[PDB]
């Protein structure tokens, strides 16, 4: 069967599923199609927020049913990355963004390869896989970028 | 210093901010170009967690030719006492005195400034004056507090309206379906209080902002470039007499201001 998942803009996504599919399976499928991370994903049906462990048949979701996708992504925050040459880069970020993502964005903006990037905050070297909030990096905090070879 | 930066050419800004060859940078460029078709300039908005409110409110007030009826209604000035007396739990909020005087002060400041800008000889004078308004962190944050309060009130109205079975915009249903946002109280505690401090506004909450200041918020989302979501509107089906303000969000993590008619 096929089901519909709608965003807040009315955009409709079509998913190929079985009623035995778990909700996290659906989230993973949505990741595979639209590129949206599951942790940012929140699936809602009949005014209820669906749970990762449960399946579709558990919620009595029939074929051609419509699920709504409400993202956990906030937005409204930026931070600064200061290069050793003096220039400051202003990044638009979310507290749940990984260091991997920050480095990737730095590559997207300045062309600097992530593998060469070392981000330092408060004397500590930040590690890929953790988040800005994990390091208590607030809005308008400043990070220091050093490069290697 | 202004929380809304002086304007610079939009593609010059794009070239400055996105270099390097990655599909992301390309997408950003294509989006920025598409925006550059209808807007000449861009103004960087400060990235403190108030950014959504800052952009929407600046845009709304800088073009305001008249005081909106809802802002003019004197009953509004009685809203904090009326609302807080009814629902005690509202007494949890953030930045001798009390919450009622603070919210009333803020609402008064909002109405006063909006009305002041509205009655001025020339549009130019209004634009410059609004620029003068977003310099000082104090009056600005007072305004944002007022806006947050309006968002809360409108939210409460939607929840109450649903509970008695009245017709409501669907975003309200989706809003309260969140485990953290189940009731207006939880909305205040887990979401609104962090707005301006530890976090920004979720997309669902942008609807609430739009309904709060009664302005249609048009957003260019550059990450959405070749899709039908490239231009996203809050709310989806807006009242016809509401003014329209325009924002830009690259990756959905922040909002800046596109500009056409400037000083």
């Amino acid at each position: 069967m096929q089901i519909f998942v709608k965003t807040l803009t009315g955009k409709t996504i079509t998913l190929e599923v079985e009623p035995s599919d778990t909700i996290e399976n659906v989230k993973a499928k949505i990741q595979d199609k639209e590129g949206i991370p599951p942790d940012q994903q929140r699936l809602i049906f009949a005014g209820k927020q669906l749970e990762d462990g449960r399946t579709l048949s558990d919620y009595n979701i029939q074929k051609e049913s419509t699920l709504h996708l409400v993202l956990r992504l906030r937005g409204g925050m930026q931070i600064f990355v200061k290069t050793l040459t003096g220039k400051t880069i202003t990044l638009e970020v979310e507290p749940s963004d990984t260091i991997e993502n920050v480095k990737a964005k730095i590559q997207d903006k300045e062309g600097i390869p992530p593998d060469q990037q070392r981000l330092i905050f408060a004397g500590k070297q930040l590690e890929d896989g953790r988040t800005l909030s994990d390091y208590n990096i607030q809005k308008e905090s400043t990070l220091h970028l050093v490069l290697r070879l | 210093r202004l929380s809304v930066a002086p304007e610079m050419d939009i593609m010059d800004y794009c070239k400055k901010e996105w270099r390097g060859n990655t599909q992301k940078a390309t997408c950003m460029k294509m989006g920025y170009e598409e925006v550059s078709q209808k807007f000449t300039s861009i103004r960087r908005v400060r990235g403190d967690n108030y950014a959504a409110l800052r952009a929407t409110l600046f845009q709304a007030m800088s073009q305001a030719v008249g005081l909106p009826p809802w802002l003019q209604d004197p009953e509004l000035m009685l809203l904090p006492e009326k609302l807080i007396s009814k629902y005690n739990w509202i007494k949890q909020w953030k930045l001798n005195e009390d919450l009622v005087d603070k919210i009333k002060e803020s609402l008064t400041l909002l109405r006063k400034k909006w009305a002041g800008l509205a009655e001025m000889r020339t549009a130019e004078a209004r634009q410059i004056a609004c620029d003068e308004l977003f310099t000082n962190e104090a009056e600005e944050y007072s305004l944002y507090e007022a806006v947050k309060f309006l968002m809360l009130n409108r939210a409460i109205e939607l929840y109450n309206d649903k509970e008695k079975g009245k017709e409501v915009p669907f975003f309200s249903v989706l809003l309260f379906a969140r485990d953290t946002s189940n009731d207006p109280g939880q909305l205040l505690r887990n979401h609104l209080n962090q707005v301006g401090h530890t976090g920004g506004l979720e997309q669902v909450e942008m609807f609430l902002l739009a309904y709060a200041v009664r302005h249609t918020i048009q957003v260019y989302r550059l990450s959405k470039y070749n899709t039908e979501e490239f231009i996203t509107v809050y709310p989806t089906d807006p009242p016809k007499d509401w003014p329209v303000v325009t924002l830009i969000a690259e990756d959905d993590r922040h909002y800046n201001i596109p500009v056409r008619v400037c000083e």
